[PDB]
């Protein structure tokens, strides 16, 4: 009974009622943005070797 | 003569390896200014 009405004190000092428009989209979408820059540089690095493969192959 | 037809294979030989490493330098050019580019416009 105790845990349960300081709780449910607590609970009703820090209500609102309105919905927190605090969000974390735009960091999410920057490092998204960031691996897909590693991830283009990963492909293109794989086609300079293999041309270099090519070339030392002969 | 036949130093003739050596010069004619080691210019054939070098040829294709200038067409090869022309390849190469080209993606390196293009990979570098795609790095540029997109490290230029998230600020």
């Amino acid at each position: 009974e105790a845990e349960l009405s300081a709780q449910i004190r607590y609970l009703t000092q820090v209500a609102t009622g309105q919905p927190h428009e605090g969000s974390s989209y735009s960091s999410r979408k920057d490092c998204q943005m960031a691996l897909k820059r590693v991830d283009y540089a990963r492909l293109k690095l794989s086609d300079v070797a293999r041309t270099c493969e090519q070339m030392l192959e002969n | 003569s036949e130093e003739r037809r050596e010069i004619a294979e080691v210019n054939k030989k070098l040829k294709q390896k200038n067409q090869q490493l022309k390849q190469i330098m080209d993606q390196l050019r293009n990979l570098i200014w795609d790095i540029n580019a997109m490290l230029a416009m998230r600020n």
